[PDB]
């Protein structure tokens, strides 16, 4: 699939808008938030799981966010 | 209707009825004592009256483009083409000064509108439950050659087979199988295809069976069935760098290929004024209390046989062969058996051709006989004395290996069907009645927590659960995670 | 875009191949393997960040794996 | 060639100055005893482009054929396998007595379909010696507002120059009449990194794409003038083996998917020569031969009137267009900015060095631009009873000015990298050590966080801030906070 | 069909017996009240062979073309790469102004050479149903020396039967005239594991080879009747590039290297069908219908003489030929083996059971062969004046003979594996359970050392012996010693 | 075919000599000869490393033989 592999920010200096800059914020997050909205139970189980294998409050939230981001990607 | 050259079939021992789950392109053979062995299969399923639920654009076109411009600090530009429905409009801002037009320097607002036309669209339709139409084939083994075993123009002409339609209006039907009697079946078309979690999506000439949520979530300009105005049109448009008097708009190229990539995992169907697909399942119940043996009083054939067609493995630990009979006498039983050795000629195997016979009186008849020998070395024996002919057969497997294979087939059948898999070959009983009721709650608890997930994600989550359960304490939360991680890995590897 | 929001496995009980089953293994991992191959430096920083976050070896490797997964997917 | 009416405008202040002409920016230079200078890169042109690779984003299947085989023969071989334009796959079907085999199991089939490409996306490469920059230089002399942007007239006044900078002509000096000579030497080779860009053409759309992204693109591709495609099965679907004939279907047009993949590429023009209004170009501007007029005309004594009233430019400068009624030859224009109408001492900075009526005609229009101070001031034109006093309020403060210039400096460092230290540089030691440190840090930073998009930069930076705050070594904490701050800046700045 | 002079002969001893008919061996059955039986597997045959793969071992290169591209103008694409009979490779060469280029660097070349296979080795597969074992059965009746081995006489005497055993006819009964009926029932599927072999025909030499070794060959190959070769670049060599023309040379015939790689493959003969003479076949032979000859004649009255002196068969049995002077029709011979001439108690069991003269004509030669006991003994014919004696010494002992029997059984167990437990088997609980425990530890050992060679086996056996003799645990130090013993046995077995 | 892909002993019950059975002793050990002869110094150094990698005197012999067999096999 070609559309999944995206030419990112061009290294060329540019005081203008690139090819699709209206979707710069959305394109990296639309599918993740959509999948989360369709799968609340995974959100809850990931929150619960991030507490299990942590060791303090600092590094449990990191686990929770990492799990919440790694599942919507790779479907 | 018939399943001989078919890769995947299941075998079901008999007491007066049995319920089965006819899967997509598999078959079932039902052996019973003092019954003809019969095979049943769901050939296809159909929808006929589909009503549109949505359309999605994937090739859009911009017709005419206008830009209304205002000087800096004069407010916001407003294109009058915002009052017309077929126009997509966006507000940008461009540099303005004395060289551009105006008397003040700075960021002056502009409003650009482009006329939106849709060239090609993908149409999503739905199925009403009262229009699913299963085609089901049933066949009685009888006495067939190899050039009529799957014809069905001879099996129907010998009252040994039937294709019939199952509809929610008429979930049950009886088939007259000649001297074998009657075979009845009542199905569950309502509990067949879910038909309420699927759309039929047509893209050009390619039709797919898509999920409802996925079809509802496409990022494409969509519209109501009969309507013509579109929503979310800006997905297919690009407004380039703003210009004071002329900012251009380009329609993006056809998203048909991107849509095809998105359709990965959809089930291709063949919409030809009626949806026809050969997958899914249908849970039925077959009655064979009116099914009797044919020719219980023929007697044995007297003259010699031959191997008109060599014994062949079928892949399901079963053998098939074809005997030519030199006898000119009428119908007669075939004296054929499977023995451990040509000395001590006792039968040790069970035959699924259900008391074969030479149904004709004309000589040189050809009869297909199909039987299941045991593991190890066996002999196919037909005839006696000087006329006895023999064939050495070998079966490679073992009983424990077969048990493991059956266990994994059952595990992946539960994976495929979930709860209806508990109705596969059931005869009632509290065991299945409670296994279904516990699989329902466990499947709900598992599906609210791991539905909508791909094999990589579930495999990694299961591996993490194994790691955690090994490190788990209290031995009570440990086993729960061990089971869940085992299930996730089994699911992740079941498709590769 | 719509290619990233793939359909996924069909809930229907099937034994034929689905629409693009020849990519059932590839498409999920193609972008990630390309990104790792073409940004080999990020592997080092993910390794060190995981080895520093994790209290123990298992926590460390879990951090490393999720870090190596969530970066090439949202980039 | 001059920048009046541009939102991107910079201001610079022993005899040469290092500038970085950006894409849509402009530079104004105001020296000690020199006329004001406007310098800008306008357009970049590449003239001879060599094709490298063409990707197919639309294919069609013509003639499909299948050969079946029994499990007693091994794999099958379709005769059309020996033809260039055919894609062939080896599938497996179910075989038994019904189909015509002798045994049961899985038989081999080979299916070949024709592959014609319909639309290809051509990729082209840039040679550094074919790169042209277009540079415009202008001296603030005597112009009306409409003439201020006209090159056909600024050339006639010897107040402007449009010239092409190439590797074979890296330095140009342009005649400027009575102001002297203005020179530039530039390094075109360092300007546009041709060894990292391609010009992909998708129909009538042309982009400037990274080479590493273009090469990894997953489509059937062919070499220039080859017409033999590779990895064609990307646009093909072999489906449902049938043991008699298996249907093969081409996928839809990839043009929409291609445009979605191109999200981030810089669009360019292509009319046998690629045009581009982005990128940068480092130059050194030489004013030593440049000077002021050397004579003064004497004050204009007739009445003045505002042909166009004072207008803010958005750059803390005020522009207006006077109209001189009298016709008494060239004369010096009485105009200034004062704190009050009692102390007429000028207080601001004059962008137009010494305004004067160039012609000897009535109603002559002259554009004058000033740099008033923050607060309240008065534009005074004329003296005596012909005087015009125009109150002017410049909003803001010098502290806010410093803060906004710091933000601009950070953004120039992000967008330009190392040449950001060559901006307004005069060869200071501080610039040299800063630039040398910047290479060694922006190599290490870029080799690690180079392929990261803004969202993952933001997440990584926030994690780095957290870890550095929780870091104890007090030196890994310092550097980790530094890198995290850079990541947050790069993530938030582009939004 | 016949067994005398065999050098590989076995002897056996309530109505059937289970035997393994090894390819180059013979079995002699000596039941209580039955004639002596000679059973042997003469040859295995296979009639219908289907090709699975052809390996090229001699190629040819005819037309070589090289296209070249400047160091940074793309990658060279040879037009003939469109064609399929051409092997193409891409290389890099030094390029500069000396060379046609405009830039100095590494230019690209694409070289294509036409490929042509001269000689191929074809691998065919045997269908198990087309395997037939040729089996010879023989009754030890009255034979001369010139007839004991002539089939066109033993058949004429209703004394031997040579029959075909297929999967479609695993059993057969042989008419033996006055001796009754001998019946045999075999397992023609377990004999030759056709699922693990191929017939490779390299030149006029044909070999029975393993499947995995055939599938691991590194040579260009095709599917049957395909001619679309692959891995063609194994047989080609590309010399150093020259940017205008490169040389491609085919490596010489791999027939010799293929013969070397076939070291250990079993030669066969494949004129029109495959004829093997090795292998084994498992058959139960039943004798219930086999009767001792119904004889109405008495002892011969006239004199006997040694028409051919007693001779030692290498299996502790004597053979001699008697001459009959009389002409009194059929008559039984009064031959015996005794311990001394003063006491004529018969002590040596006869193998030519109930010897007799067949024809009524004088000067009849009769081959009689016997099994005397260890030590000294005497062969006596007749009585009184007509008596003739022959002293015979049988060197060895029963206690020693047990050692040879045990080592020969161990060699059989190595060669046959599991079917070795069916040799000389008559029902039994110990024999069946031994076969069962030999299923396990027969494949359990195989999956660990199946692919080894004799030297690897020997080194592994020595190392296991060392670790076992050092091992503290007696439970693990016995299994490891057992594997060390069996591995060294299998190593020394080849010698 | 490449002659290092040696068919080896056949699993068929055989009593003749197979193809080239005169070389069974040689072809599996002939290459190690004409290499140790040409490289005695390697034998010396292999003995030296065997004597120092083995904690036990019964480990030195195993290491030395393993080295003297593994080096010639890979040239
Ligand atoms: C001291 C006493 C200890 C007692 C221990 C008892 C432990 C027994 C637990 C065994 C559970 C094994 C169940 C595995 C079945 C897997 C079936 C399968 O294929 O997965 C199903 C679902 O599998 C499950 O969810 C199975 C149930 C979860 C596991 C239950 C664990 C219960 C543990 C009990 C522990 C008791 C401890 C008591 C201590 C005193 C797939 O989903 P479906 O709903 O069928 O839908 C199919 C469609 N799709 C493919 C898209 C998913
Ligand atoms: C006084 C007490 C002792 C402790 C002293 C500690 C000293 C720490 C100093 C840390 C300095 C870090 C400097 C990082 C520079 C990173 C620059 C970079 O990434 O370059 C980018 C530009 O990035 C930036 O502009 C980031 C600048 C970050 C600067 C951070 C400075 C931190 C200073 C810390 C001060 C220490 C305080 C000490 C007191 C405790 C240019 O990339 P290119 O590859 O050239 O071009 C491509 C352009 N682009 C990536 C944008 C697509
Ligand atoms: C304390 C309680 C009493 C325990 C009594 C134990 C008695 C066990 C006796 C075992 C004797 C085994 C002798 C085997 C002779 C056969 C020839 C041979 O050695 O060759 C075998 C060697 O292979 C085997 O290992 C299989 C032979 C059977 C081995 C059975 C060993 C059983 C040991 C039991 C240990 C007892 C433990 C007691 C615990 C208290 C080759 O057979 P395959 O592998 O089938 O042939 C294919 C390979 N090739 C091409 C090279 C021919
Ligand atoms: C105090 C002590 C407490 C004791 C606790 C006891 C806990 C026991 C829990 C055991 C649970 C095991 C469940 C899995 C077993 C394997 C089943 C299988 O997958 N295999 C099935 C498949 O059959 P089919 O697919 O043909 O039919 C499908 C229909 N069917 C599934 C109803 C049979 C069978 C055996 O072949
Ligand atoms: C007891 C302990 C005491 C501790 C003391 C702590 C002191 C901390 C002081 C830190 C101040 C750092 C400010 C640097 C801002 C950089 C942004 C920037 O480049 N901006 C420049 C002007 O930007 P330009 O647009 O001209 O860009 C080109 C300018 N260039 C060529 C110089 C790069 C100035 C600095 O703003
Ligand atoms: C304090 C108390 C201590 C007491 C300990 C005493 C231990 C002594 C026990 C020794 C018994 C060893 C016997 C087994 C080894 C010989 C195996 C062998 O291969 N030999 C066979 C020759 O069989 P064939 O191949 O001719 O026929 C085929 C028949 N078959 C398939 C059954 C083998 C026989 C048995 O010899
Ligand atoms: C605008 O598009 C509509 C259809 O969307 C079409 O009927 C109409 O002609 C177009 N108008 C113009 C001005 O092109
Ligand atoms: C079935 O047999 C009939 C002859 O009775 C023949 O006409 C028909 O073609 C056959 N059908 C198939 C599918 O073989
Ligand atoms: C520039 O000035 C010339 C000379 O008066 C005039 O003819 C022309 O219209 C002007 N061109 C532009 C660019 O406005
Ligand atoms: C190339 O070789 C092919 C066979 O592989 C042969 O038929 C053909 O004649 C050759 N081409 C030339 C050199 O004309
Ligand atoms: C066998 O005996 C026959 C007698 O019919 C004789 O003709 C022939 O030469 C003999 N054959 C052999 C092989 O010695």
């Amino acid at each position: 699939s070609i559309a999944v592999q995206t030419h990112g920010e061009s290294m060329l200096a540019n005081k203008k808008d690139a090819w699709l800059d209206s979707t710069k914020a959305s394109r990296y997050l639309m599918k993740t938030e959509n999948w989360i909205i369709r799968n609340p139970g995974y959100a809850f189980v990931a929150v619960l799981l991030g507490w299990m294998l942590g060791s303090n409050n600092g590094q449990r939230v990191v686990f929770v966010v990492l799990l919440l981001l790694v599942a919507p990607a790779y479907s | 209707f018939n399943c001989l050259g078919m890769s995947n079939r299941d075998f079901l021992e008999g007491a007066t009825w049995v319920d089965v789950v006819l899967e997509g392109d598999s078959c079932i053979t039902i052996m019973a004592k003092d019954k003809p062995t019969i095979d049943i299969k769901m050939m296809e399923t159909e929808a006929t009256n589909l009503a549109e639920v949505r359309s999605y654009c994937y090739l859009a076109t911009v017709s005419d483009v206008s830009t209304v411009s205002n000087c800096p600090t004069t407010g916001e530009a407003h294109n009058p083409k915002r009052a017309e429905d077929t126009y997509v409009c966006k507000s940008g801002v461009t540099d303005r000064g004395w060289g551009n037009g105006c008397g003040l320097f700075g960021k002056g607002s502009i409003d650009t509108c482009a006329n939106f036309t849709c060239s090609l669209k993908a149409v999503g339709r739905m199925i009403q439950p009262e229009n699913v139409k299963y085609e089901v084939g049933i066949f009685i083994h009888g006495s067939t050659s190899s050039d009529t075993h799957g014809n069905y123009s001879s099996q129907l002409g010998a009252s040994q087979a039937g294709r019939f339609t199952i509809t929610p209006n008429s979930p049950a039907i009886t088939v007259k199988m000649g001297d074998y009697g009657e075979i009845s079946v009542e199905c569950e078309p309502r509990n067949g295809l879910n038909t309420e979690a699927y759309y039929i999506m047509s893209v050009g000439t390619k039709h797919f069976l898509v999920h409802r949520e996925w079809f509802n979530d496409l990022a494409l300009p969509w519209t109501s069935p009969a309507s013509s105005n579109w929503r979310n049109r800006e997905i297919l448009l690009e407004f380039e760098e703003p210009h004071a008097t002329k900012q251009s708009v380009v329609a993006l190229g056809s998203q048909e290929g991107a849509l095809h990539q998105a359709l990965a995992g959809a089930v291709p169907v063949s919409f030809s004024s009626s949806v026809k697909l050969t997958s899914g399942h249908l849970k039925c119940r077959v009655k064979m209390e009116k099914l009797t043996l044919k020719g219980t009083t023929y007697g044995m054939c007297t003259e010699k046989f031959s191997f008109a067609k060599n014994p062949a493995d079928t892949g399901h630990s079963t053998v098939v062969l074809e005997l030519q009979y030199t006898g000119s006498d009428g119908p007669c039983k075939i004296p054929i058996s499977i023995v451990a050795s040509l000395s001590d000629l006792t039968p040790i195997g069970r035959m699924v051709t259900a008391n074969p016979y030479v149904a004709s009186s004309e000589a040189n008849a050809k009869v297909l006989v199909e039987m299941e020998p045991p593991f190890g070395d066996s002999y196919i024996v037909v005839g006696r004395g000087d006329k006895q002919i023999n064939h050495h057969w070998h079966k490679a497997g073992s009983s424990i290996g077969k048990a493991f294979i059956t266990t994994i087939k059952g595990a992946q059948r539960l994976a495929a069907l979930g709860d209806p898999a508990w109705d596969f070959g059931s005869v009632g009983g509290i065991f299945n009645s409670v296994g279904k009721a516990v699989h329902q709650v466990f499947g709900g608890a598992f599906r609210t927590l791991f539905g909508g997930m791909s094999w990589i994600t579930q495999g990694l989550m299961g591996a993490l659960l194994l790691w955690m359960g090994v490190n788990a304490r209290d031995r009570s939360i440990a086993l729960v995670m061990l089971a869940t991680g085992g299930v996730l890995l089994f699911l992740a590897t079941s498709v590769h």
